[PDB]
């Protein structure tokens, strides 16, 4: 059995306010995989957000979202967060986790060509 | 837009094209629109070039000279010659001492101004020792960006015809790749093959396979 991804907790809110954003893995050990956020808006070209290496010590964020989001993995749990804070209309869109399998622990994944697994998404909508 | 890497990488195809003229067109399109775009990428490069070359055995000769030449014709604007290894000559191996081999020779080519290889036989390596593609071929991480690989494999089939649609030539060389590595792989090798770390790689590797064929002013075994 392949991997599967179902991302949650998603919603709207308004401008500053936060959202968590969780990727519940099921079928494979999600720590065997490398994770990232993606977002993409109506239109508009995906977008990379977030990536986490399998052992959680390497991440890496988008310059637009640095330090207002952080990316976090719970393995024991299978399960992958994205803490979305002070959030802006910029940042609506539908939110994707995608995992890949990688041999290197510290290894992450900032282009979505990358990856070989996607979630169905989840709407973050942030009102002006 | 065009650089004078491209235009010499182009002298030596058309001259490929010239000389092996039993070739699908589809070989010599892709081929090129695939690594032209890796010569003319910006700085900095997210991956380096990776090409698959596939034949069967009724393609032997073609197999090795066209891999070569194309890697030669990549390098030819920096007037160096490819990188050449051969897993014929790792299979009886141990797998972790191969890996080693291939580390070694690719690492000091390309530290050195080569940037290109081409890695004949991909098929007979030791599985395990087949795990230092990671290093070279990683979507992202790899430890040359900037140079082009083409890899090889030799397929068991006598022939391949001229009807099979890319999507069936990939899907046989996935399969046949999948029989040889578990076939030669030795678990008990510090660097040793699983079915994700086999998936993975190829994953890495199978981002533009084409076919090549028969070229029966070859059979002499000396390339064009």
């Amino acid at each position: 059995m392949q991997v599967q991804l179902v991302e949650s907790g998603g919603g709207l809110v308004q401008a500053g306010g936060s959202l968590r954003l969780s990727c519940a893995a099921s079928g494979r050990t999600l720590s065997s995989y490398a994770v990232g956020w993606f977002r993409q808006a109506p239109g508009l070209e995906r977008e990379f957000v977030a990536t986490i290496s399998r052992s959680g010590g390497s991440t890496h964020y988008a310059d637009s979202v640095k330090g207002r989001f952080t990316i976090s993995r719970d393995n024991a749990k299978n399960t992958v967060y994205l803490q979305m804070n002070s959030l802006k209309p910029e940042d609506t869109a539908v939110y994707y986790c995608a995992a890949t399998f990688t041999p290197d622990g510290s290894w992450y994944y900032t282009r979505g060509s990358s990856y070989d697994y996607w979630g169905q998404g989840t709407q973050v909508t942030v009102s002006s | 837009v065009e650089t004078t890497a491209v235009q010499e990488f182009q002298n030596q195809m058309n001259q490929l094209k010239n000389k092996y003229q039993g070739q699908d067109e589809k070989l010599w399109k892709r081929s090129q629109t695939f690594l032209e775009k890796h010569l003319n990428s910006s700085h900095p490069r997210s991956q380096p070039a990776i090409l698959l070359l596939t034949a069967a055995r009724d393609a032997e000769e073609a197999l090795r000279c066209l891999s070569e030449q194309i890697a030669d014709a990549y390098s030819s604007f920096r007037s160096v010659r490819a990188i050449r290894i051969d897993g014929t000559d790792k299979a009886t191996q141990d797998s972790d001492t191969v890996k080693l081999e291939v580390d070694q020779e690719l690492s000091n080519g390309f530290k050195n101004g080569q940037n290109a290889a081409v890695v004949h036989r991909f098929e007979s390596f030791p599985a395990g020792s087949t795990l230092i593609f990671y290093k070279y071929c990683d979507h992202e991480n790899a430890a040359f960006k900037d140079v082009a690989l083409v890899l090889t494999v030799l397929l068991e089939e006598e022939t391949l015809g001229t009807s099979l649609g890319l999507k069936e030539v990939e899907e046989k060389v996935r399969d046949f790749l999948k029989v040889k590595f578990t076939n030669s792989n030795t678990p008990n090798s510090y660097n040793h093959m699983d079915p994700d770390k086999l998936n993975g790689l190829w994953s890495r590797i199978s981002h533009l396979v084409l076919p090549v064929q028969p070229e029966n002013a070859l059979k002499r075994g000396i390339c064009l």
